[PDB]
């Protein structure tokens, strides 16, 4: 089984800067017939892939001039003149060489922008769902620059691991921002025995935490 | 050149599925066609790949005695049958059509197959209520299997919306969405966040009130 890799992993890079993706095949894809059947697949959030660039280095119709394939034998190269915000998301090579034809593990391209800071909203749970013996406590952090946060629960001033899920978006083209839930799950009964409910979440966009909270009355 | 998949739905281990793509915009039996798929960790894998007049398939190895392929040109369309399903086999299911010198050249929007024995399980809806920005969400909660959707005021409101991820957690998926809408404008105009499942057929229409 022919078997690729590609790096890096991810592309942090400027509008308008450049980039470069390597794809590597553990044995050659020279087809009999005389062809090398690389072929580049861009994934964008939320949507089917759509091809690029196929026998190495031909764009396919419609495809923007700034994208550029190259390569030969066992190694190849995505190039991007340009990076547009369109141009965000995850980046496969496959080849169809060689029978069982595969895809590389994809690269994410992450476009870097200005730093932000996030808007942390907290949520008490509903009456409807204290009814039914549920309390889930949620926390947005929304909008925010680069994707590395750390977020904690504090009941009552102590932190809390545990029966918390946290998710976080792709990144967003419109702006080029990342968001975050997080959740914290309880029993009513273990969520009237405390008061003072706080995530806090800390970015390298401030030395010090953002803080929001609720008093459950 | 459309390409439309469907017939996807959750299954238990050891099950049978079949899947269909129609296809409309071309000359049907002169392109080979494709099924491609991709794993939770969207990884992409190919299945297979059937000639345009049927007499050649192409296939993965680890699907050889269980996949079946087959096209009726007909009728534009074609078909996927699986049986002795795994949960590896989890993933969304794309069909593709073949062009001089590319493989996968166009795409369908794929049909997701669950492989496990979780039950189906409706979603709870829940309101998230809490400057001249205010925001707003709802929770869906304890919703198997995936996908669901969510729209606000139902699709009139698409400016400063996201759905976070699902997060699997016991057998049951969670998911939040946030809105965020001006202060002067709620509560004193409504906002009411739409929740299907068509797993399901639930839909439940949950509007957010001021604590």
């Amino acid at each position: 089984d022919v078997l690729m890799t590609q790096t890096p992993l991810s592309l942090p890079v400027g509008l308008g800067d450049q980039a470069s993706i390597s794809c590597r095949s553990s044995q050659s894809i020279v087809h009999s017939n005389g062809n090398t059947y690389l072929e580049w697949y861009l994934q964008k959030p939320g949507q089917s892939p759509k091809l690029l660039i196929y026998k190495v280095s031909n764009r396919f119709s419609g495809v923007p001039d700034r994208f550029s394939g190259s390569g030969s034998g066992t190694d190849f190269t995505l190039k991007i003149s340009r990076v547009e915000a369109e141009d965000l998301g995850v980046y496969y090579c496959f080849q169809g060489s060689h029978a069982p034809y595969t895809f590389g593990g994809g690269t994410k391209l992450e476009i870097k922008r200005a730093d932000a800071a996030p808007t942390v909203s907290i949520f008490p749970p509903s009456s409807e769902q204290l009814t039914s013996g549920g309390a889930s406590v949620v926390c947005f952090l929304n909008n925010f620059y680069p994707k590395d946060i750390n977020v904690k629960w504090k009941i009552d001033g102590s932190e809390r691991q545990n029966g918390v899920l946290n998710s976080w978006t792709d990144q967003d083209s419109k702006d080029s921002t990342y968001s975050m839930s997080s959740t914290l799950t309880l029993t009513k009964d273990e969520y009237e025995r405390h008061n003072s409910y706080t995530c806090e979440a800390t970015h390298k966009t401030s030395t010090s935490p953002i803080v929001k909270s609720f008093n459950r009355n | 050149v459309k390409l439309v998949e469907s017939g996807g739905g959750l299954v238990k281990p050891g099950g049978s599925l079949k899947l269909s793509c129609a296809a409309s915009g071309f000359i049907f039996s002169n392109y080979a066609m494709s099924w491609v798929r991709q794993t939770p960790e969207k990884r992409l894998e190919w299945v297979a790949t059937i000639s345009g007049g049927g007499r050649n398939i192409y296939s993965l190895d680890s699907v050889k005695g269980r996949f079946t392929f087959f096209r009726d040109n007909a009728r534009n369309t074609l078909y996927l049958q699986m049986s002795s399903l795994r949960s590896e086999d989890t993933a969304m299911y794309f069909c593709s059509r073949e062009n001089y010198g590319s493989s996968f050249t166009y795409w369908g929007q794929g049909t997701l197959v669950t492989v496990s024995s979780a039950k189906t399980t409706p979603p709870s809806v829940y309101p998230l209520a809490p400057n001249s920005m205010v925001t707003l969400g709802c929770l869906v909660k304890g919703y198997f299997p995936e996908p669901v959707t969510v729209t606000w005021n139902s699709g009139s409101l698409s400016s400063g919306v996201h759905t976070f991820p699902a997060v699997l957690q016991s057998d049951l998926y969670t998911l939040s969405s946030s809105v965020t809408v001006p202060s002067s404008t709620w509560p004193s105009e409504t906002v009411t966040c739409n929740v299907a499942h068509p797993a399901s057929s639930t839909k439940v229409d949950k509007k957010i009130v001021p604590r």
